[PDB]
């Protein structure tokens, strides 16, 4: 019986289905002997599965609460097992250097690079009162995993706060050993782990409310002056624990201040880490010089570093009287190249609200040679808000940006480095298409700031781009009158910039002469995107040839930055947009897709635009709408949108109709519809892209449709996507006319 | 010329310079596995850079994994460091590169046969017994992996030079047989 339901939930093996089951679990009469097998497991998984099974069962349970505080000192040892599997008689040393071989992968090649020295040899639960008696013991099992596995279970015990149990005296006795004793560590991160003495300290952090008054913290602090490194840690994380409870901080505090500077580099973490939770006052001018220190080390990787400049970011957040030193200035500017992110986003962080030309330059060279996305929004964020950027900083990256697309930054122009984009062989890697969105970002920045005229040229393509660009975004500025911009012929460039000279002029104009046909030579195709971007740019605001670059770009992020020029123009009647809306709106609806990034930052404008009235018209409608409905839904003139959601209808059109459902207004109007005539069919790629607070409405209908032979197949399909979600809280939004009906029927579901 | 080639393995050693309590080591980090039956060391795994180290009684250490000199000499040290943290008084000495493996793909077929003929002296050919050749050069001591694919892979090489230098010895050779 219910037995068997959980001997079904006992069987297990292999995912978080099984999280799924325990988090399934609700009430039973008694048993948990099988619950113990998994607090005993050997999977990281399993004994938190099992320890929340324990936390379950919390009621008026008894619980004896006698704590002896004894600081009484061990001579055990505890480590992962026992160990008595190591004598064992170890092969041939001819078999073993085999093994070897294989292990490192030198197959086929000769290895004499070990010796005979190398080789040598140096030097029952079924009782209730009887599953506690059995943890107590495992809380010093031999075995780590049964230690974890004991300890993970009482955190669960003590979770609840609210039978007869009472809980082990020497409780308190043995979780101190294990600190001091315990010596097992994880060594497969930087930083390091301590499973066991971990799980205990977070224990002690729950018994300290329910313990006498003791001296328990004083003798934490204790630890730190140990010379084990071990039991420093130890110290460490349970003070981390119980940082609440600590008074008397400035005690603990000038020895977390000593520890800044541990050879161990845990200690050191560990350390800063707690610091950064308590106020510096006294010691302030001494961590200071501590943490400065750690961050000049130049050790190529200390796990440390971060934690130092967080240190230093409270010093400095905390006390505004001061201000980072001129000199210590050029110890951070490696901080936002270093390889680890959790260093790049600390060093954006702290330089928050300063100044100086110094850092500006390098927050600009983060935004155009960074990995992480996320991480580049945060430099990006702190150049947007500028409108003091210095001119110089204006001027270098306005011809740093225009450098060809194909050679690497020069280590002259930047005070950072990385062997991905100052090599030759690096760039390859990531890409034309990258390296461009990073300078279109960086573009968006630096236009706030006032518009020094920039006469220094570069002559490459992209150089021409953007200069080009910059001058009408200094145009747009001035209102200046639009004069059309010349465009040379094809020769004139071919002169003058250096990366169309790495391509047979020849077969270029062959590309030019007809492409949607890849040139064989490899050099031609992309300098044919960097051209027709060019020519785009340079007639711009013409727009005879943008409707090219928007076929061929493949960088999607240039393809924004464009609409963006066009829009802001449009915005301030600056521009004709006619001709090239309905070259796009055609290419669009036809399955160019670079399209779409205009009609995005464009959006809503259409709505207000002669073109639209005249889309009412055009046999491609749905097509179109199809691709960019998104964009219109969320309009506040809904009259106007209206007229396309009569036709979604008329021609089921699915898509169109999905995406016009992620609205409530429009719901009222399909479902009130639907009632007229159950089109089954689209019904059933519909319905569910709804709000489900209407679905009692078709269980009626749907079974006069199965009851009577009608679409049975259809009908009973979707009837059977509709019931798991009966158990639906309806919806107050609607219109209280349809709650007439959606309780009503909602209603003769329950009726009897 | 033409391909460029890329690594995949680096094996090297240091010694630590000290007798190490092997099966210690092996109850004080959940990261290390040991088994005197299967091999007489430690198997110690760090995470990043993805990397293994062969760990000797001797205090010799083997490390693959890496897929550069550079990798292999820091996860080298991250290994010395675990040691030094578990109570032994290690130091670094005599780091030294034993092994490199690149791959390459010219992106054309290659027949076989004609090559193994042409070298019936300095490659092993037979196609009913292993897929591809295996060709020894002399100068420099490099051993490549030959497949129809056009598919390349060296190994054998002590300095990064190595691969250049004979992945050019056979690029010729390779084009005579396509």
């Amino acid at each position: 019986l219910n037995t068997a339901q959980s001997k079904v939930l006992k069987g297990y093996t292999t995912d978080e289905l099984v999280s799924q089951i325990k988090e399934y679990v609700d009430f039973t009469p008694y048993i948990l002997k099988q619950t113990y097998r998994l607090l005993c497991g050997q999977a990281s998984e399993d004994r938190r599965n099992g320890a929340r099974i324990l936390r379950s069962l919390m009621f008026q349970f008894k619980l004896v609460t006698d704590f002896k505080i004894e600081y009484k000192e061990s001579s055990s040892i505890y480590l992962s097992s026992t160990g008595e599997q190591f004598n064992v008689q170890a092969p041939s040393i001819q078999e073993q250097k085999r093994m070897v071989r294989k292990i490192a992968k030198l197959e086929h090649v000769e290895a004499n690079f070990l010796s005979d020295i190398d080789f040598k040899a140096g030097s029952p639960i079924e009782n209730v009162l009887d599953f506690f008696e059995q943890i107590s013991d495992n809380l010093l099992s031999y075995e780590w995993y049964k230690r974890h596995g004991a300890f993970l279970a009482f955190a669960a015990m003590f979770s609840e706060i609210d039978i007869q149990i009472r809980v082990d005296s020497k409780l308190f006795s043995k979780i101190y050993e294990i600190l001091v004793t315990d010596k097992f560590n994880d060594f497969v991160d930087d930083r390091t782990v301590a499973p066991v003495r971990d799980a205990a300290a977070y224990l002690l952090s729950r018994i300290y409310p329910l313990i006498g008054p003791n001296d328990i913290i004083e003798q934490l602090v204790g630890f730190l002056d140990s010379g084990d490194w071990q039991v420093q840690f130890s110290g460490l994380i349970a003070l981390g624990y119980l940082k609440e409870f600590v008074e008397d901080k400035d005690g603990l505090c000038r020895k977390l201040v000593s520890l800044l500077s541990s050879p161990d580099e845990d200690i050191k973490l560990l350390s800063a880490e707690l610091l950064c939770h308590f106020p510096i006052t006294d010691s302030l001018d001494l961590v200071l010089e501590k943490c400065w220190k750690n961050i000049e080390s130049e050790e190529l990787i200390s796990v440390s570093k971060t934690s130092n400049l967080s240190l230093l970011t409270k010093i400095y957040r905390e006390n505004p009287e001061l201000s980072i030193p001129p000199e210590r200035l050029k110890d951070i500017f490696p901080c936002f190249t270093s390889p680890v992110p959790e260093v790049r986003t600390s060093i954006l962080n702290m330089v928050k609200n300063l100044s100086e030309e110094s850092i500006d330059f390098l927050v600009a060279e983060v935004v155009l040679i960074e990995e992480k996305d996320e991480i580049r929004e945060m430099a990006i964020k702190l150049l947007k808000k500028r409108r003091d950027l210095p001119k110089n900083l204006i001027l270098h990256f306005m011809n740093v940006i225009g450098g060809s697309l194909y050679e690497p930054y020069s280590e002259d122009d930047f005070v950072s480095y990385e062997d991905l984009y100052f090599t030759k062989s690096g760039i390859n890697v990531v890409g034309k298409d990258e390296i461009l969105k990073n300078r279109c970002l960086l573009f968006e920045c630096i236009m706030k700031s006032g518009l020094p005229d920039l006469q220094s040229t570069i002559e490459t393509t992209t150089s021409r781009t953007f200069i080009s660009l910059y001058r009408s975004v200094q145009a747009l500025v001035k209102d200046t009158p639009y004069t059309p911009a010349n465009i040379e012929e094809l020769e004139y460039y071919f002169d003058r910039c250096k990366d169309l000279k790495m391509a047979p002029l020849k077969e270029f104009k062959k590309k030019l002469s007809a492409p949607g046909i890849r040139s064989i030579h490899p050099m031609v195709d992309p300098l044919y995107s960097d051209y027709t971007r060019m020519v785009a740019s340079i007639e711009f605001p013409g727009l005879e040839r943008a409707t090219a670059l928007f076929e061929v770009e493949t960088c999607k992020q240039f393809l924004h930055l464009f609409s963006k020029m066009i829009t802001e123009y449009y915005d301030a009647e600056k521009i004709s947009i006619d001709n090239f809306l309905l070259k796009a709106y055609e290419g669009l609806a036809s399955g160019k897709d670079g399209f779409l990034s205009f009609f995005e930052v464009f959006n809503t404008r259409l709505l207000a635009h002669s073109f639209f009235h005249k889309i009412g018209s055009l046999e491609n409608r749905l097509d179109f709408f199809s691709k960019t409905i998104h964009i219109y839904t969320k309009t506040s003139q809904i009259q106007k949108i209206g007229f396309v959601f009569d036709d979604a209808l008329r021609e089921k059109n699915i898509t169109v109709i999905n995406g016009f459902m992620r609205s409530l207004e429009f719901n009222e109007k399909f479902v009130r519809k639907a009632l007229e005539d159950l089109d089954v069919e689209l019904l059933d790629a519909v319905l569910m892209s709804g709000d489900h607070s209407f679905n009692p409405l078709f269980v009626k209908p749907l079974l006069r449709n199965i009851s009577g032979n009608i679409d049975r197949e259809a009908s009973s399909k979707v009837l059977s996507k509709v019931i798991p979600t009966l158990g639906f809280s309806t919806n107050t939004k609607i219109s209280k006319d349809l709650l007439e009906m959606i309780e009503r029927e909602k209603k003769s579901l329950e009726s009897l | 010329s033409g391909i460029i080639p890329t690594l995949q393995n680096v094996v090297a050693t240091v010694n630590l310079s000290c007798k190490l309590d092997l099966k210690n080591i092996a109850l004080r980090a959940r990261n290390a596995e040991y088994n005197p039956k299967r091999f007489a060391a430690v198997i110690m795994r760090i995470r990043e850079p993805k990397t293994t180290a062969l760990i000797f009684a001797s205090g010799k250490m083997v490390i693959t994994g890496a897929k550069s000199e550079k990798s292999s000499r820091m996860a080298a040290q991250r290994y010395a460091k675990i040691i030094h943290k578990l109570g032994f008084n290690a130091t670094f000495d005599d780091f030294k590169i034993q092994n490199i493996v690149s791959s390459c793909d010219i992106k054309f077929s290659i027949r076989l046969e004609g090559l193994a003929y042409a070298h019936s002296n300095y490659c092993s050919y037979e196609p009913e017994l292993f897929p591809g050749l295996i060709y020894r050069m002399v100068k420099p001591k490099i051993v490549l992996l030959i497949f129809v694919s056009g598919k390349i892979v060296l190994t054998g090489a002590k300095v990064r030079d190595d691969i250049y230098q004979a992945f050019n010895n056979i690029y010729p050779v390779l084009i005579q047989h396509r």
